[PDB]
């Protein structure tokens, strides 16, 4: 699970 | 020594490699966080502490798995590179305090600064292109390297690997702009260059950030916390 | 608030001005010292702390209305005060510097060398500084108004930051510049080596507290062969 | 009194 800024 | 892998197989494995490293070597700032994304401060270790970064996933298949970067933790500086097939640590002249056991250490006449590397590489970072293929080309140059004096192609290789490892660890902006290349060319912008040259000043200002107004460091302006989190991932511990 | 004078009347008054500031805001490193000369580390103050520097002695044989506001933790010039109009002109990257009892003009311009050299149309490498050009810089700053730096104001800032804050940090710059204060008024020309020092102060500050014993240290292209080379070059470092 | 590096 990544973040929206990645 | 502590050991991390950066896996270039896919965009996903690359981003998850960097996130895993960040979670282990840095601690989130409470006041600069949204969701699972934060700006983090490098954990303070004793002087001269370093970790190894093993490079994996550069192409298909066993292949291209003999490159290891040695990174000084407190400043994320690349101290040099290890050819694990020949067991040789090529160490920059400004890192003679980095001692790696069990390897042959070659003390190089060249320092690690961008000014030196760009001069020897005949390549300016602003406008430099980085693709998967140029990382494979860089890997091949570093594996073929020997002696104690940096060459043009070894200097180009260090410039590209430093960008996509240490500078990407520091700057989420660089990670996000480069990772498409692992799926296109990444072209380092003047803006990217200006970030890397102001990492210390940025690191000095962000821990004082409260609430959510702007932040200005020289020509670098952050209008909001989203602008900060979109740009900076890891800062120096002062 | 702390208050210091930097007196440009003579080489002697200028050097003693810089040494009094260093003794008051910093503490000598134990391992980088020889005689009374040392590399010193800036003493920790609360974030946002600043001190004032009053400029004097520009004319040996007047010009006493310029004050610089210096953030203490990083020796950065946050702006300049016209004491005749009681107005503080503050760079856009120093909105956390709050000075009571002055009118604060928040400027659109930041303090970086890239910005200042653009507006000034002047490169620091090869920049000349003489006594007459510090008097000229004083007058540009006393004439300044509004919230956007001009060419003349930016040249003045580049010159005053060099001979105050950068000379405070770097004994090399102090030593090379003080000649311009003598009775024939020679010209100080800033060298590429001077500029490189100022661009590497942070990194230099990070390595020197670890220096032990004798012999060399290298930070990028900056190479010190021995403690005398260090002391001849660096006077004050960040506290990290 | 100054130092020898000043
Ligand atoms: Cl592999
Ligand atoms: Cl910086
Ligand atoms: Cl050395």
């Amino acid at each position: 699970g990544f973040g929206l800024f990645d | 020594m502590r050991e991390f892998t950066i896996d270039f197989s896919t965009q996903q494995s690359y981003v998850s490699s960097l996130n895993s490293i960040r979670t282990e070597i840095s601690t989130p700032l409470e006041h600069i966080s949204q969701g699972t994304t934060s700006v983090s401060v490098i954990n303070h270790t004793p002087p001269g502490s370093y970790f190894a970064v093993d490079i994996r996933g550069l192409d298909v298949y066993a292949r291209f798995d003999h490159l290891r970067l040695i990174i000084e933790q407190n400043n994320l500086a690349v101290a040099g590179f290890v050819n694990t097939a020949t067991n040789t640590f090529y160490r920059f002249s400004d890192f003679t305090h980095i001692s790696v056991p069990g390897v042959t250490t070659v003390s190089m006449t060249t320092d690690s600064s961008y000014t030196t590397l760009q001069r020897v590489a005949a390549l300016e970072r602003s406008g430099m292109q980085i693709s998967r293929h140029s990382l494979v080309s860089s890997y091949l140059a570093l594996m073929e390297f020997s002696g104690n004096t940096m060459t043009r192609d070894a200097s180009r290789a260090v410039l590209r690997f430093v960008t996509v490892t240490a500078e990407a660890l520091r700057f989420r902006q660089i990670q996000r702009e480069f990772r498409q290349a692992l799926s296109p060319v990444y072209t380092m912008t003047p803006g990217d260059v200006d970030l890397t040259l102001n990492w210390g000043r940025i690191s000095n200002v962000l821990p004082e950030y409260r609430g959510e107004d702007g932040v200005r460091v020289g020509r670098i302006s952050f209008n909001n916390i989203s602008a900060i989190l979109g740009t900076v991932a890891v800062i120096l511990n002062c």
